[PDB]
RNA sequence: UCGGAUUUCCAACGGGGCCUUUCCUUCUGGCUAACCUUGAGUCCUUGUGGCUCUUGGCGAACCAG
């Protein structure tokens, strides 16, 4: 620990540190394109959605807020960003 | 230290450490001087030709002299694939 | 209409670029529909240490997004025509001087009208369309600034052959030295 | 400053895998996580045996650096290490201290246990802790055979092995012994395996 | 950290290094500004509006996609409320605790917490009264709070 | 709360030199800190170092060689005149031979011997030897 | 050179005026010099060369309000 690099940390060890406490701070979250089968429609949902993101047409709750991440509904396609 | 005549006026130049570059003093008995033997093409040690290292009593006492000597050896090409500069 | 797309100041290479520009308008029904009102201000020709030279196209500010719709194909076509000239788009951002202690009444100068903001906009546009993901300024032991700038991994190859030209541009416009890097 | 002659041998690698030298400790300290390869799901870590080999190479270099072969001292209060150290020093020319370390053996210039080493080699830095603390007063380098939770106070070059299994201990002393002798010149060819088996350094009981 | 208490709690949002717009986001600036105006005429606060824009509509940050924040846009439309949101919620919480103290006369803990909340109100109100976003005639009072919340 | 930043910076530099390390991570950064470290780097109490941007206020990674004995700040930034330097260099330095009390003059921030040579004065930040 | 003297070169050390998108801005009246109109003369390689005036302007300085 005498001579090491802090400019270029190893990406695995840098992956475990807290969000605020990295080399350059930045979020650990992401977005999703989800599709309910009852509409075949892309809805964009944040991974930590604090409100119940309901689909556009149908009254189907695509995700529920529980602590950190939002629990997706059963039977829902998704993909990141 | 010299005089105005430009001649040196000290008793001895101290040995400095190599891990932390600080002065190894005249009574640091927890410090250590390391000799590593220069090898031949056959893998025989040259008897009177060494590469030397200085690892001070603070360095050695703190529990760092292994890692620091690994660093110094791999940077001087005596190790390879041991000391990683990124952790 | 090479003097129409120029602005009240003809120059030889400017007439060449504007003539080739009207020719690129003529080879397209929809690129002409965008590029015909899109004028530009001026040019700078500056040589690189790799044998060729580079052209900083000084473009006005409020049309630059319309260029950013089309600068990919336009830099492609202008690297087709004028060979060994690396095509660069730089905007015209007039800086304001910093007021001294004896500084007669001037309005509150915007942050965008400062020196460093204009240099940052320069570095934003020099590596268009990719994004700078980080700047790390290295101070040497002899006190020599070398600005390390990091680049993305989406649009490497469009810029990867233009790197030393960008170094020459930045060391000419302000004298500060710069190193690009693409992290792993 | 090393030829490719010094590189890791398939035979030696088979030996080191057979002795469970790779099976590291459960808990790992801060200063030896460079030596860890990975953690198995049962909680046992894996020691980079290539790093281990090159650490033995550098330790053998250091042992070769002492001119008179008597100032090298091997140390063991470990039971299996007693056998290993005795046969090591037999094949080496170094002097052994098996069993209980007499305090004041490196200080106290009067007594009969007074020895003046220029190198101390340690099987377990936890079991031979007082020998480390004694070497920390009279300027002696310390080579240790550290497992992944072994304390690294006052140590120089430290070799990551398993101090639990006796095969690991005997084989580590075995390989260090042969590599030192190959570096000396009594084992002129490098292609030659050391003819004495590693069973001479392993510990027995009737 | 944490005036009127003792915690050293750090729990916040990060902000990404990228200043400019997201790559995958493909809507118009006027579209999301009109969405902001729509939710504002619905009657929401800018915190709620930012939450609904990143949950449902994938609008990450208002100052990323547009050049203005939500409060600049509602100020530009004549939809800013008479007091900012945080002072409003502090007066709302103080009115709640005040009503609770009017019911139960023995909760010394509610009295202590009410004193803390009123301290926070007075400090934040000095801040808003300094920067002229609040008239210097304005003063937090008890029946004044009952008028402003109810 | 965090009131001085150069003080915290030299605190971290001095602690890491006491432990014998090689690098530090300073958060935040300042123009004053950069100029101070340039003054250090000119005589070479440190090697090279590096700014890091995060759009907020930068971080600094410093390589420190072995040469720093102790650096520190004088936290009320005292007004000093020209002969007053001979007071502070009699207080803080370990000898008349070396060490640099550093001043903040209207012609920039620099060590006291340059302000002898430039014949200026100002306020005082800290001491390096 | 009859103990100090000042050129050339050399590090240095501070400093001033500039140029790089940029440092004191003007209006109205008087004072020098320089570019231009106009014709004239004293010098030297034949001169719109150098030195000097003739009415009207522009630039860089000197002063007042």
């Amino acid at each position: 620990v005498l001579v090491q690099d802090l400019l270029h940390p190893t990406a695995a060890s840098e992956a475990r540190k807290h969000k605020l406490k990295t080399l350059v701070q930045g979020p650990r979250s992401y977005f999703l394109d989800v599709k309910c089968p009852g509409c075949l429609n892309i809805t964009t949902v944040f991974s930590h959605a604090q409100t119940a993101v309901t689909c556009e047409s149908c009254s189907t709750i695509l995700c529920t807020p529980t602590g950190g991440k939002a629990k997706l509904s059963e039977g829902t396609s998704f993909r990141r960003k | 230290m010299e005089n105005d005549k430009g001649q040196l006026v000290e008793l001895y130049v101290p040995r400095k450490c190599s891990a932390t570059n600080r002065i190894i003093k005249a009574d640091d008995h927890a410090s250590v001087q390391i000799n590593v033997a220069k090898v031949d093409e056959e893998g025989r040690a040259i008897p009177g030709e060494y590469v030397t290292y200085a690892l001070s009593g603070y360095v050695r006492s703190r529990g760092e002299s292994d890692d620091s000597l690994n660093r110094l050896a791999q940077n001087d090409g005596l190790l390879k694939n041991v000391w990683s500069y990124s952790r | 209409p090479q003097a129409k797309i120029l602005s009240q100041a003809p120059t030889e290479l400017e007439l060449q670029v504007a003539q080739a520009f009207v020719e690129l308008e003529n080879s397209s029904p929809e690129l002409k529909a965008e590029l015909r009102p899109l004028q530009f201000k001026s040019i700078r020709e500056i040589d690189v240490a790799g044998g060729k030279k580079a052209l900083a196209i000084f473009v006005p500010v409020p049309s630059l997004a319309g260029f950013h719709k089309v600068q990919t194909k336009l830099t492609r076509e202008l690297e087709k025509k004028f060979q060994d000239r690396h095509v660069i788009f730089l905007a015209e951002r007039r800086i304001l001087p910093k007021p001294s202690r004896t500084s007669r009444q001037v309005q509150k100068r915007p942050r965008s009208r400062t020196l460093t903001a204009v240099h940052d906009k320069i570095l934003e546009d020099l590596v268009f369309p990719t994004e700078i993901v980080g700047k790390r300024v290295r101070y040497l032991v002899g006190g020599n600034k070398i600005q390390k700038v990091l680049l993305d991994s989406k649009d490497v190859q469009q810029i990867d052959y233009k790197l030393e030209s960008f170094q020459a541009v930045y060391n000419k416009l302000t004298g500060k030295q710069i190193v690009f890097e693409i992290p792993s | 400053s090393l030829p490719a002659t010094f590189d890791l041998t398939p035979e030696d690698a088979q030996l080191l895998l057979a002795a469970n030298t790779h099976l590291g400790a459960r808990n790992v300290q801060v200063h030896q996580e460079p030596y860890v390869f990975n953690a198995r799901p049962d909680g046992v870590h894996v020691i980079n045996v290539g790093k281990t080999w090159e650490k033995l190479v550098l330790a053998a270099r250091i042992i070769a650096a002492i001119p008179n072969p008597e100032d090298v001292v091997a140390i063991s209060s470990r039971t299996f290490g007693q056998r290993a150290v005795l046969k090591f020093a037999a094949h080496t020319g170094a002097t052994p201290i098996a069993g209980r370390f007499t305090p004041g053996s490196f200080t106290n210039y009067i007594t009969r246990s007074f020895k003046e080493p220029r190198l101390v080699i340690v099987t377990d830095p936890r079991s031979d802790a007082q020998a480390i603390k004694e070497a920390s007063y009279v300027n002696i380098p310390v080579i240790a055979l550290t497992d992944l939770d072994s304390p690294s106070e006052f140590v120089d070059v430290a070799i990551p092995c398993n101090n639990r299994g006796k095969h690991s201990i005997g084989l580590i002393w075995y390989l260090l012994a042969r590599e030192v002798l190959r570096l000396r010149g009594a084992l002129v060819d490098r292609t030659q395996p050391w003819s004495i088996m590693p069973d001479l350094y392993f510990y027995r009981f009737p | 950290g944490r005036m009127h208490s003792a915690g050293k709690g750090i729990s916040s949002s990060a902000i990404p290094y990228s200043r400019n717009a997201p790559a995958w986001f493909k809507l118009s600036s006027e579209s999301v500004i009109e969405q902001i105006v729509k939710y504002a005429r619905k009657g929401l606060t800018p915190s709620q509006i930012g939450v609904l824009l990143r949950d449902a509509h994938g609008v990450t940050q208002a100052r990323v996609i547009t050049g203005n924040k939500i409060m600049r846009i509602l100020k530009s439309n004549g939809l800013a409320p008479e007091i900012p949101e945080d002072l409003y919620y502090l007066i709302k919480k103080a009115v709640s605790v005040r009503k609770h103290l009017e019911r139960n006369r023995k909760d010394k803990d509610a009295k202590f917490r009410l004193i803390l909340i009123e301290s926070r109100i007075h400090r934040l109100a000095r801040y808003y009264r300094t920067v002229a976003v609040l008239p210097p005639n304005w003063k937090y009072e008890s029946a004044t709070a009952s008028a402003l919340v109810n | 709360t965090r009131s001085s930043v150069l003080a915290d910076a030299l605190n971290a530099i001095n602690n890491a030199e006491k432990t014998g390390k090689r690098q530090v991570l300073i958060r935040p950064s300042s123009k004053v800190i950069i100029k101070f470290l340039q003054v250090m780097q000119k005589h070479g109490y440190i090697g090279e170092f590096e700014y890091i941007d995060d759009h907020r206020s930068g971080k600094i990674v410093v390589q420190l060689n072995g040469r720093l004995n102790k650096c520190g700040v004088i936290s009320p930034r005292f007004n000093v005149k020209i002969g007053d330097i001979e007071k502070w260099t009699a207080n803080l330095l370990p000898a008349r031979q070396f060490g640099y009390v550093i001043l903040t003059t209207s012609a920039g921030i620099m060590d006291h011997e340059e302000a002898r040579r430039k014949h200026v004065s100002g306020k005082i930040l800290g001491f390096v030897y």
